[PDB]
């Protein structure tokens, strides 16, 4: 969510992701903590059985067989965290998220209330306006001529520089905005 | 101020409805129709003073 | 759109789309408020057999049970006044056939 | 009302608690900045188990793309603080 | 009350039983009825009395309009537009009156069904046969005329029915 | 070993069950890198306008305009009268009309002929 | 159930059919049968408004029970004897219906037995 | 509260000229009712904690307690009160066989016992892959898997390709 | 009837003599006054119509349409003045003049006693609409839309002119009263069949009938907001009014000449409701929903029963009001984001709650929620169709389901979900827009209390 | 009533909720026992079930197969 993705997943990354998925689905099957722990150590042992394999072809075939086994034996109703993409509270608070630019359209009587907040917002807006040009210049400098190769962004490198493209990352509404 | 809710949310609405039903709705035929009350043997009618005779002396298999 | 990565930082999170990318011809059909093509734990054409078999079995059994109903070892209920001839529609000017019940 | 707002100190204390309840880590040896791969001599599976334990502890899932780079307790604390909007 | 005619809208004598308590326990419905009386029915009655007092000081009348009987469509020649128009207006008025008659009979049937309770199937046969007769008559008069109906189409329907009935009677006379 | 999962139209094949992602060649890696570069360049172009303080309005998306134009205005210029097209058009256009005409005409003919017999039980039918 | 098993698995020709029953005359095996009588008149049931299905031969106990419910309204536990009487009369009616079922079954079985037996005696 | 209606319903279903399959399915559903009630109680209230360590459990609020208390008093006494305070509108079934009188209770006890046995067997340190019947039951008979995908896809596809284009 | 026509004409010099900054105020005030005056025509006699003179008359069918037109003019003026702010004074006065001329032609069309005058005004309505669409439309497709709108109408209307002059030659009159009182059956012949077709196809294409409806999406999408309002609310009802007036002389031929039109209307209402499910443009969805509702009206007119005409009148009025409200709602968002694509702006309920309430009420009236007049008309038509044939209920129920489906689809797509991030120019709703929505919606709900005002002569 | 989290310990309990829960469970069980003492027929049945095989042919009225 926060990290720029890579062009592909290595064999190591796929192996760890399969390990985590198998552990989570086994926990879904093994409701109780002690039985889950027992079968999770068994899974870890079976997983470490081929830890030090040097032939990449047989390792890939083992990975494919393990994925087939996981798909056949997966839990049809695995446990999902409530805020996870499959959870019962995934996008519950999205209707409470209002973008910060809406505060500029407020009536002056509305801004008569909350004066210090709007003064500090004016400070933030001056900061953004005074940093934008340097951000653009830095992005132009640190970019290969054939366009960017990944979705990674550079940090600030000067004394009073801010990391480029920071406004919409810093000014997220909230996770529980109301 | 103790019983303001019970006089404005219950007593006033029932005053209007009872007046509306008693003098406007029931001023036209067949607007409020009640199924007639049940009559049993031994009952006494309020209007005519009639007495309904009892019901045929059970075999009394007590 | 339901099959796309939900952990990616999409430009449109609900839509799960990125600005400037080619859009599928049937995007409005796949908006994930609608038709979903996500892989299922049980194969398609295997769920179909189970569902169709369950419905067909239940229908056939209901028809069989209609042919072979359940009842109690009792006679038909008996009613006093010619099976309540005057009560069930009346017409009291045609002398209904005498329905006579006897004690047992 | 609901639970009190979370704080940085509580996050760090709970992370250290979970890590000190891990058998492959010396309680005395462990530190907030202690690297998992380098200082504690752990492998990738142990890191995956630590990430899963953190998810069980805080009741929220960390995506695999982000969990790959949490190689010290301070990084986990920072990730949790930034996700739940904890600033003090 | 006496506002509506009791012959057009009749009802049975409304026999009601007398209370025959069987226990020393007090009846909550009677106490609630007394409370309702004293708290609702008396203020409403007083307000109505004042309203009627104000109404009595200003009494005026409105009248029911009477319409003469003009010649119908049968006695109008083919292209006499004025007689045709007056006959059509009279026919439309009669159509509205017949609709209201059917409405009255339907109201009687509904009132009987509600009033008779569990014995409506037996105690509402007279209303049912009244409605059957009026429904048959109204159907024969006005059904299948369709939109853009007129007195001429009603006359044509009546004449077709008369021809069919006359042919049936004549063929039965030879049997 | 275990029973196999077969995909279909409405239940596609999972990525982990796809043999394509386990048979990798350097050209596949180059293709993935090219796709990632295209995505990154589009993302940078979008984010330079998204974070612009000066910019006010809706950032136009060429892809959405292309999609709408293709779905609405570009269809007829690319239409050819074809046996497939002609047969499908004739079917989906006039088949249902004649089907419904047959159904309604048969039903109403039965009803009218049954009326002429004097047997429909039209008692109480004063509203139409 | 046993009657269902006998009818559906065994010879259904030996078992009574609930829809068309009884098929034998009511005075066939009996020398004289007493007609069942009523305690409650048609007008009493019409005025009590019981129901078209509650107007059976047990209707008088139902009328008594309903009246006693109406008089002793606040005490809803006081009408025990009337309810017991109505339940007993309904149970007696149900037992009479079971007797009718068993009588039809035995009559049909005996008729079949005797007619095939006289046919067997006539064929030899 | 549930006795005065559900047991009378089972009694009336047993003593009627009714479809045999419907009666059998009603009895099996009566078993399954106790089955999932036992599942809820066993998995939600018994055993050891399985929730995250930070305990926020607190039910000491007068609104919640008062409302649940009111509905509890209702669920305890409304059946008797309402059943005894209405006129008889159904002819009672007074004469029925004893085994057939107790059918509902036997079914409920069987459901309790067997569901409790199968729930107690998950404590064992033994793992097996799910059966096909379990997959059918958990995925709701695959009715939402097929009926929410095939007709909707076909309808929208014909709405675009045929009607519109 | 002159008490309505003359003030409408006076609207022209009044707006041509106004100051550059007072035209909207004056036009709105006097249009509202004219609507108030026209509201007095609802007092109907029952038996016969109100015959003011030899030239004009009022019916229980004409009066709701006249009131709807007079009420629609001020709403059109309120909706227009936002996007015409940069225009010169002369061109704004010309636009208002077009609107006033359209109103005058419409009010004269609905009251003419004679069919040639009705035809003349019913064709005269074309010119102001064409000028509005082709001059103040926004896109480049407005020219093609105007050509479609003109020629589809005229190709049907010219045979109607020929048939009308032939009928007047054969009968001696075309005055509607004489036409009705001296009605004679149409025999079963090819000449009578083609006379029926020439009398019917113009009103068929104005509804529009499915298969002749291709002009409507173009014209309704490419027109300015006021043009779309008047096209959907009033101009579609000219065909229905003409059918109700003209089928008096077509009996008994309509008994079987209506079969292809009934089949087309039912299957095409199904088709257009389905089409609404896959639409990327917000205005086209509203246009196709209008097509479906008018197909239902066509069925109601074709079956020739009193309940059918009552339901058709109620549905015409309700559809006019609802379609105008929906077009205004779409126009507000278009003015915000300058694009008609439905998925461009999402989650507008978070930013505009009162406009979301207006959207919800309009969507509820579009799906004919009880006891709104939309369902009154639809239910009356469905009952009449059921009397015509019991198999029509399948198509009616399918259409109801699909209508609810796309109505709530539009509501969910435009109002729910999360807002589009990059769009940051969505200002709070103006008083003018909220007032326009309220003035659309309140008469709809108020008509529920007195449904007999819009049920028509057959009541 | 202020209750604070406890982090891996049994939550703090108040006397009122415990006594209320115990009282209402006892109320339910007492009601069940009282009803079963007073209305045991509603569960165990009241009227005996006749056995059709215990019925003689004289009272059931069938001839002895010889007529
Ligand atoms: C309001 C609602 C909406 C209504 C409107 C919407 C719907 C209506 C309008 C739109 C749909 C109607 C379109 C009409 C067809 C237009 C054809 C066209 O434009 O061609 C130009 C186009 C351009 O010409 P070109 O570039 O010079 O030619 C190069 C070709 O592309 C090179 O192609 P090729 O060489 O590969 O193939 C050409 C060759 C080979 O063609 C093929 O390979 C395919 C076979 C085509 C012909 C036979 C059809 C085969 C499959 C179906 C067979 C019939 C099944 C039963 C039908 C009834 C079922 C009950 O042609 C043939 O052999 C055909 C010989 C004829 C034999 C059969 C004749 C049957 C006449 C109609 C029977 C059905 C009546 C309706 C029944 C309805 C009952 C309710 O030519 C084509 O490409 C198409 C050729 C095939 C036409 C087949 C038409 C079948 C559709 C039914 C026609 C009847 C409807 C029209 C009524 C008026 C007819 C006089
Ligand atoms: C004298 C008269 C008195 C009679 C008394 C009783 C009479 C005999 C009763 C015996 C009948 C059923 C006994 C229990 C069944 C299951 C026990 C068992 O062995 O467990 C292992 C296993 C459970 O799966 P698993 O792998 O252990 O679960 C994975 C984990 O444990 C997952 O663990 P988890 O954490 O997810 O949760 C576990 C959960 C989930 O556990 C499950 O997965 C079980 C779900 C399905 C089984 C539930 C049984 C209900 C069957 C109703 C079917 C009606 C007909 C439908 C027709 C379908 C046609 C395709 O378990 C539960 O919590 C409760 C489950 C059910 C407990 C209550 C069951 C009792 C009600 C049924 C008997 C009624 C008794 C009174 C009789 C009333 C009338 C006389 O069961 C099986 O493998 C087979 C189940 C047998 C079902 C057969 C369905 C009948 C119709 C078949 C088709 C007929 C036609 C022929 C084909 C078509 C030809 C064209
Ligand atoms: C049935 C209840 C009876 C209550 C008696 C008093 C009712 C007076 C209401 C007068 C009419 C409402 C005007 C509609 C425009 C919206 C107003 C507005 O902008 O809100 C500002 C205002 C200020 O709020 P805010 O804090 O500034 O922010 C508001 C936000 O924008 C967001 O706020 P929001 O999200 O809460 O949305 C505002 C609200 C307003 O939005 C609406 O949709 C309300 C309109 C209902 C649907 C309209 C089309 C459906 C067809 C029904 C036609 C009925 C016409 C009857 C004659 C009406 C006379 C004008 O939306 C809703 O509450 C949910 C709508 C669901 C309504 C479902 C009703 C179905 C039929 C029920 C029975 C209808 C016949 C009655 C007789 C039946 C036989 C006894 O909010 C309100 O005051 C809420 C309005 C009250 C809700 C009325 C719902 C039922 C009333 C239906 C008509 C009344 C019939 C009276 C006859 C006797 C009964
Ligand atoms: C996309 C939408 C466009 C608008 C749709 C408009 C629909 C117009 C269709 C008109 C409906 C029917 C027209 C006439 C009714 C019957 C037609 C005919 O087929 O019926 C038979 C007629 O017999 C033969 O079929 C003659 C007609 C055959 C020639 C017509 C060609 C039809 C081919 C279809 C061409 C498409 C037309 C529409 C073009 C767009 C009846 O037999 P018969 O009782 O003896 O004749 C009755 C007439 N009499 C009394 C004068 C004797
Ligand atoms: C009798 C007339 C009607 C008969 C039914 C005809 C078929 C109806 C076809 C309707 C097509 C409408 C498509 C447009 C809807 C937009 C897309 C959509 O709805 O998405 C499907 C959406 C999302 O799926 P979920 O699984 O819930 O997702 C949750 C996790 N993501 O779910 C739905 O709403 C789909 C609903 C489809 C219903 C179609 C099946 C109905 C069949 C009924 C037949 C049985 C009749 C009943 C018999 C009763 C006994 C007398
Ligand atoms: C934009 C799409 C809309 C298309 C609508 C077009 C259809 C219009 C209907 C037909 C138009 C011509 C009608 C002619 C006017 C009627 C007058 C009349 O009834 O006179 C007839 C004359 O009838 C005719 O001449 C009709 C012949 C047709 C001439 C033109 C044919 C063009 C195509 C006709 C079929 C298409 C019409 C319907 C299609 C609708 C659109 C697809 C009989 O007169 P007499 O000669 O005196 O006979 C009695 C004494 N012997
Ligand atoms: C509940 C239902 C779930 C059940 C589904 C089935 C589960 C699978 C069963 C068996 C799976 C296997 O054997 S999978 C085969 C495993 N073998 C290999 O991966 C060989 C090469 N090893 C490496 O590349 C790294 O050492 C690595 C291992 C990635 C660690 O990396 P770190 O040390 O740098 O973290």
């Amino acid at each position: 969510a926060f990290s720029a993705p890579a062009a592909y997943l290595t064999h190591q990354q796929k192996v760890l992701r399969l390990y985590k998925r198998a552990l989570r689905h086994l926990e879904s099957w093994c409701v109780h903590r002690d039985k889950y722990r027992y079968f999770a150590c068994l899974m870890r042992a079976r997983f470490d059985e081929h830890k030090n394999e040097k032939d990449m072809v047989k390792a890939t075939q083992l990975l494919r067989q393990a994925e087939e086994e996981f798909w056949y034996g997966q839990h049809p109703q695995p446990y999902i965290f409530p805020e996870s993409p499959g959870g019962t509270s995934y996008e519950r608070y999205e209707c409470y998220k209002v973008p910060e630019w809406c505060l500029d359209d407020w009536h002056p009587s509305e801004k008569a209330m909350y004066p210090d907040y709007f003064a500090k917002r004016e400070q933030w807006k001056r900061l953004r306006r005074e940093s934008w040009e340097r951000e653009v210049k830095q992005l132009q400098e640190e970019t290969p001529p054939g366009g960017p190769r990944t979705e990674a962004l550079p940090p600030a490198r000067k004394e009073g520089d801010l990391p480029p493209l920071w406004w919409h990352i810093v000014t997220r509404p909230r996770e529980r905005p109301m | 101020r103790h019983s303001i809710f019970a006089v404005t949310h219950v007593l006033i609405p029932v005053w209007i409805i009872h007046y509306y039903l008693k003098y406007h709705v029931t001023a036209k035929p067949y607007t409020v129709v009640e199924r007639k009350p049940r009559i049993f043997p031994g009952d006494t009618i309020l209007e005519t003073g009639e007495v309904i005779p009892l019901m045929k002396e059970f075999p009394d298999q007590h | 759109q339901q099959e796309r990565d939900p952990w990616y930082d999409w430009d449109h999170p609900d839509l799960r789309l990125n600005w400037g990318e080619p859009i599928h011809w049937d995007l409005d059909m796949y908006i994930r408020n609608r038709v979903d093509t996500s892989p299922t734990p049980v194969s398609w054409n295997t769920m179909c057999k189970h569902l169709f078999g369950f419905v067909a079995f239940m229908l056939f059994m209901f028809w069989v049970g209609e042919i072979y109903p359940s009842y109690q070892p009792v006679g038909p209920k008996q009613y006093p006044y010619n099976d309540l001839y005057l009560e069930r529609g009346g017409d009291p000017t045609k002398e209904p056939e005498p329905v006579v019940h006897y004690e047992i | 009302s609901d639970a009190p707002p979370l704080t940085l100190e509580a996050i760090k204390d709970r992370v250290l608690y979970v890590l000190k309840l891990y058998d492959k880590i010396d309680p005395e040896k462990l530190s907030v900045n202690s690297h998992f791969m380098k200082d504690l001599g752990l492998d990738s599976l142990d890191q995956v188990e630590i990430i899963m334990a953190m998810e069980d502890e805080f009741g929220f899932e960390i995506p695999d793309i982000d969990a790959e780079k949490l190689m010290c307790p301070q990084e986990i604390v920072d990730y949790i603080a930034d996700k739940k909007d904890v600033y003090e | 009350p006496d506002s509506w005619d009791k012959d057009v809208y009749p009802e049975p004598p409304r026999r009601t039983p007398a209370p025959a308590p069987q226990t020393s326990l007090p009846n909550p419905v009677t106490y609630l009825t007394k409370i309702f009386d004293l708290l609702v029915d008396r203020p409403v009655t007083l307000a109505r009395e004042f309203i009627e007092q104000q109404h009595a000081k200003n009494r005026y009348y409105y009248y029911h309009r009477e319409f003469r009987r003009v010649p119908d469509i049968t006695e109008c020649e083919e292209k006499d537009i004025l007689c045709m128009f007056e006959a059509e207006m009279q026919w439309r008025r009669d159509y509205k009156v017949d609709q209201e008659i059917v409405n009255i009979i339907q109201e009687r049937l509904k009132a009987c069904q509600q009033r008779e309770g569990e014995s409506y199937r037996q105690n509402c046969a007279k209303e049912l046969e009244q409605f059957t007769q009026v429904s048959k008559a109204f159907q024969d008069r006005y059904s299948d005329l369709g939109a853009h109906y007129s007195a001429r189409k009603c006359l044509a329907k009546q004449k077709q029915r008369m021809l069919a009935e006359r042919k049936a009677a004549k063929e039965a006379a030879a049997a | 070993s275990f029973p196999k999962y077969k995909p279909s139209r409405l239940a596609t094949l999972p990525a982990t069950l796809d043999p394509a992602e386990y048979d990798i060649s350097p050209e596949t890696r180059k293709a993935q890198a090219e796709r990632l570069a295209i995505r990154s360049r589009l993302k940078r172009e979008y984010l330079l306008q998204y974070n612009d303080p000066n910019r006010l309005g809706v950032i136009e998306d060429p892809a959405l305009i292309r999609w709408t134009y293709a779905r609405s205005a570009n269809i007829y210029p690319n239409f050819r009268p074809t046996p497939k097209t002609s047969l499908l058009g004739a079917l989906f256009g006039i088949g249902p009309l004649f089907f419904w005409y047959y159904v309604f005409k048969t039903d109403r003919d039965k009803k009218e002929k049954l009326i002429q017999e004097g047997k429909l039980d039209q008692t109480f039918n004063i509203s139409y | 159930g046993a009657h269902l098993a006998r009818r559906y698995l065994g010879d259904a020709s030996k078992e009574p059919d609930p829809l068309r029953m009884p098929t034998f005359p009511p005075d066939y095996g009996f020398p004289e049968r007493k007609e069942r009588e009523m305690v409650a008149t048609q007008q009493e049931m019409n005025d009590a408004q019981l129901m078209l299905q509650q107007r059976d031969y047990c209707a008088h106990y139902l009328i008594q029970l309903l009246k006693c419910k109406r008089d002793s309204f606040p005490n809803f536990l006081a009408c025990k004897h009337e309810q017991h009487d109505w339940d007993y009369c309904e149970h007696l009616d149900y037992v009479k219906r079971m007797k009718e079922f068993e009588r039809e079954r035995r009559l049909l079985q005996r008729k079949k037995r005797r007619e095939q037996r006289e046919a067997e005696m006539a064929r030899g | 509260t549930g006795f005065y209606s559900k047991d009378l319903i089972i009694e009336a279903v047993n003593m009627s000229y009714t479809n045999a399959w419907a009666l059998l399915m009603t009895l099996i559903a009566t078993s399954l009712t106790a089955a999932y009630s036992t599942r809820i109680i066993f998995f939600a209230f018994l055993g050891k904690p399985r929730f995250p360590p930070l305990v926020l459990i607190n039910e000491n609020n007068p609104l919640l307690i008062n409302s649940i208390k009111r509905l509890l008093i209702g669920s305890i006494f409304a059946g008797f009160i309402i059943s005894n305070n209405i006129p008889p509108m159904t002819v009672p079934n007074t004469t029925m066989p004893l085994y057939m009188k107790m059918t509902a209770l036997i079914v409920t006890i069987m459901g309790f016992m067997l569901a409790l046995e199968l729930n107690n067997t998950t404590y064992y340190l033994k793992f097996k892959y799910p059966s096909q019947t379990y997959k059918f039951s958990n995925m709701l008979g695959y009715y939402p898997s097929i009926m929410h995908r095939l007709p909707t896809y076909h309808n929208l596809s014909m709405s675009q390709k045929s009607a519109s284009s | 009837m002159l008490k309505i026509i003359i003030p409408t004409t006076m609207l022209l010099p009044m707006t041509w003599m106004s100051k550059h900054n007072m035209i909207w105020i004056n036009a709105t005030v006097h249009s509202l006054l004219i609507s108030l005056i026209s509201l007095s025509l609802l007092n109907q006699l029952g038996e016969n119509s109100l015959n003011f003179s030899l030239t004009f008359f009022s019916d229980s069918l004409s009066a709701p349409l006249l009131v709807l037109t007079t009420w629609l003019l001020p709403l059109m003026l309120m909706a227009s003045q936002s996007h015409l702010s940069k225009e010169t004074t002369t061109r704004k006065k010309l636009y208002i003049t077009m609107l006033i001329l359209l109103q005058l032609f419409l009010i004269m069309t609905f009251t003419a006693t004679e069919l040639i005058l009705f035809y003349i005004l019913f064709e005269a309505t074309l010119v102001p609409t064409l000028i509005i669409i082709t001059r103040w439309g926004n896109q480049t497709e407005r020219l093609n839309a105007g050509l479609y709108f003109l020629f589809y109408t005229l190709a049907g209307s010219l045979p109607l002119l020929v048939a009308l002059v032939y009928i007047q030659n054969t009968t001696g009159s075309l005055n509607f009263l004489i036409i009705h009182y001296w009605s004679h059956p149409l025999s079963n012949s090819w000449s009578n069949i083609f006379m029926w077709l020439a009398c019917i196809m113009a009103f068929m294409v104005k509804m529009p009938l499915y298969g002749l409806h291709l002009w409507l999406p173009k014209a309704h999408v490419e027109a300015p907001i006021a043009g779309s309002m008047v096209l959907a609310a009033v101009l579609l009802k000219l065909g229905g009014y003409g059918m109700m007036r003209i089928t008096t002389i077509l009996n008994p031929l309509t008994n079987y000449m209506a079969y292809p039109f009934l089949m087309l209307s039912m299957w095409g209402m199904i088709m257009t409701s389905s089409i609404c499910l896959r639409q990327t443009d917000l205005k086209s969805l509203i246009a196709y929903s209008s097509v479906s509702h008018m197909a239902l009206v066509i069925v109601a007119i074709m079956i020739q029963t009193p309940w059918s005409f009552m339901g058709a009148t109620a549905l015409m009025i309700a559809h006019g009001l609802t379609s105008s409200m929906l077009f205004c709602l779409a126009n507000t968002n278009y003015e915000r984001v300058h694009s008609r694509t439905m998925i461009l702006a999402r989650g507008l309920q978070t930013l505009l709650p009162l406009m979301a309430t207006w959207w919800l009420v309009a969507s509820l009236t579009n799906l004919a929620l009880p006891p709104s007049i939309n369902l009154i008309g639809e239910l009356f038509i469905i009952t009449a169709s059921f009397s015509w044939s019991n198999i029509t209920i399948i198509l009616m129920g399918m259409n109801m389901m699909i209508t609810a489906l796309y109505s709530l689809y539009m509501l969910i797509t435009t109002q729910r979900g999360k807002y589009t991030h990059h769009i940051n120019n969505i200002k709070p709703s103006f008083t003018r827009e909220n007032a326009l929505m309220a003035l659309h919606i309140l008469p709809l709900l108020l008509l529920t209390l007195n449904p007999k005002m819009i049920l028509g002569p057959l009541y | 009533v202020h209750i604070e989290p406890r982090y891996r310990q049994f939550p703090q309990l108040t006397r009122s909720q415990l006594i209320q829960a115990e009282f209402f469970s006892a109320t339910m069980w007492f009601w069940i026992l009282w009803r079963f003492w007073h209305d045991s027929d509603a569960v165990l049945g009241h009227f005996p079930y006749p056995d059709p095989s215990q019925w003689t042919d004289e009272e059931l009225g069938i001839l002895p197969d010889d007529e």
